[PDB]
């Protein structure tokens, strides 16, 4: 099967400013046989570019496509409001058809660091067998950030999960919720609980951290 | 043996120009972000402007946005910081970091020693 | 102009099978190709199958996911597209797009509906547990626990507090249920005075709560 | 050219 890599994964661009999108085939496709769709928040995907080039019936000027065998390209002269939004790629000739995994364009701000938050489990939780350790990264950009769990100076790998805002309609930033499980037992066998936050905004790791019972 | 150096700070005017170069030892830099630091006398160090790999672009600081430029050249493995209209108050030791994390989550695990920028 | 209506989607558990209709109009349905798209929470878009148009052939083709286990077939005497799906699994949870396929020698997607929801899973309803995210600016929230199915809505303080407010996108935990959390930041100058209160509403089953949330002692 | 099991548009 034929695999579309759209680079780059997000695009960080003003409006009016020109957005340029790549489509990466790992095998040869006529030019004939690829499409770009456009897929706005909390909407169905539509149709942009077909043919590598020719444009969807009712698609404003600004989008223009090029390239043929493995390197095609989204052109998008000015970017719209309207415009901010996911652009999958398509190709269509050969079995199975496949889509790239997506290019999302985003507003580019500076660069602002989170601010961390450590939130214990509440008592009431604990009186329900399960512990829920929160960590909270507020208001950052860009999207990238990577957090680690440590209990008592133990590195936690595979009993978290994350999850990230849309980007802010007012301040262009992102927020990040990650939650540890633990059992009760598990969780009173520790002290010290810790979220260690790295962001390339950040010169060393912020850590917040509580001690069990304080 | 994964080395930084960073060259060029020196002595300007208030409103002169600099560019600050970082040479990179021992691994190709161009599936890596990188990134400029700063510390100003008494303070913290500072996130100053980041080059992503080719064509994921650069982000800066609100404090040098509109004058500090980034760029790369992966041919030989060295990041540049173009440092426009400088004030007194941009004067520090600037640090150029590798993100170890090709992801970009700011895994800063080499530093180089700095060199010295002055605005006096 | 063209229309299409994907039906038929909802909760169905695993092994079991589901038909999903796509109702048609604005244009001859029987001179076109039809192909669904599924696209799973969060992720990308991915092709499910085609079928031809009568005059060429009227056959099928799908992927190796979903081959053996999907069948699209129509009715163009009801302009109806359908995409019959047997012995689903957890993995098969997707929004699912009927579309067009364009005539001619380049054959896009040209048309797409709203979508229809499918949510392959074995767990029943269940009515979330709110607990307090305390604060110790501060940060406050509430942590919205164990619920089945999708979706729940959080306000704060009736709706009268938004500035500051982010409700994250939920989790699916190993469990089989969800959990989300909602959190606002606020002056810590105001905790003392100010009552802070999200509302939790997961309509599916009848579960409302009112939860305050403040520092804890 | 083009696989006939990718053409919608064609009889295999």
């Amino acid at each position: 099967e034929i695999v579309l890599t759209q680079s780059p994964g997000t695009l960080s661009l003003s409006p009016g400013e020109r957005a340029t999108l790549s489509c990466r085939a790992s095998q040869s496709v006529s030019s004939t046989y690829l499409a770009w769709y456009q897929q706005k928040p909390g909407q169905a995907p539509r149709l942009l570019i077909y043919g590598a080039s020719s444009r969807a019936t009712g698609i404003p000027d600004r989008f223009s496509g090029s390239g043929s065998g493995t390197d095609f390209t989204l052109t998008i002269s000015r970017l719209e409001p309207e415009d901010f939004a996911v652009y999958y790629c398509q190709q269509y000739g050969s079995s199975p058809w496949t889509f790239g995994q997506g290019t999302k364009v985003e507003i580019k701000r500076t660069v602002a660091a989170p601010s961390v938050f450590i939130f214990p489990p509440s008592d009431e939780q604990l009186k329900s067998g399960t512990a829920s350790v929160v960590c909270l990264l507020n208001n950052f950009y860009p999207r990238e950030a990577k957090v680690q769990w440590k209990v008592d100076n133990a590195l936690q790998s595979g009993n978290s999960q994350e999850s990230v805002t849309e980007q802010d309609s007012k301040d262009s930033t992102y927020s990040l919720s990650s939650t540890l499980t633990l059992s009760k037992a598990d969780y009173e066998k520790h002290k010290v609980y810790a979220c260690e936050v790295t962001h390339q905004g950040l010169s060393s790791p912020v850590t917040k951290s509580f001690n069990r019972g304080e | 043996x994964v080395q930084l150096x960073x060259s060029g700070g020196g002595x300007v005017q208030x409103g002169x120009s600099l560019x600050l170069s970082c040479x990179a030892x021992x691994x190709x830099x161009x599936x890596x972000x990188x990134x400029w630091x700063r510390q100003x006398p008494g303070x913290x160090r500072e996130x100053v402007x980041x080059x992503x790999x080719x064509x994921x672009x650069x982000x800066x600081x609100d404090s040098x946005x509109g004058r500090f430029t980034x760029s790369x050249d992966x041919x030989x493995x060295x990041x540049x910081l173009q440092x426009x209209x400088l004030x007194x108050x941009d004067x520090a030791x600037y640090y150029c970091x590798x993100x170890x994390x090709x992801x970009x989550x700011x895994x800063x695990x080499x530093w180089g020693x700095g060199t010295x920028v002055t605005v006096s | 102009e063209v229309q299409l209506v994907e039906s038929g989607g909802g909760l169905v558990q695993p092994g079991r099978s589901l038909r999903l209709s796509c109702t048609a109009s604005g244009f001859t349905f029987g001179d076109y190709a039809m192909s669904w798209v599924r696209q799973a929470p969060g992720k990308g878009l991915e092709w499910v199958g085609f079928i031809r148009s009568k005059a060429n052939g009227g056959r099928t083709e799908n992927p190796a996911s979903v081959k053996g286990r999907f069948t699209i077939s129509r009715d163009d005497s009801k302009s109806i597209a359908y995409l019959q799906m047997n012995s689903l699994k957890t993995e098969d949870t997707a929004v699912y797009y009927c579309t067009r396929v364009e005539l001619g020698s380049s054959w896009s997607l040209g048309y797409w509906g709203q979508g229809t929801l499918v949510t392959v899973s074995s767990a029943s309803t269940k009515g979330p547990s709110v607990f307090p995210l305390a604060p110790s600016t501060a940060a406050l929230g509430c942590l919205v626990k164990d619920y089945f199915p999708e979706p729940v809505t959080v306000s704060w303080n009736s709706g009268a507090l938004t500035s500051g407010v982010h409700t994250f996108p939920a989790v699916l935990q190993s469990s089989g249920l969800y959990s989300l959390s909602s959190v606002v930041t606020v002056p810590s100058s105001s905790l003392g005075t100010q009552t802070y209160i999200c509302n939790v509403n997961h309509k599916p089953s009848n579960t409302k709560v009112d939860k305050k949330v403040e520092p804890k002692s | 050219n083009v696989d006939p099991n990718a053409n919608p548009n064609v009889d295999p």
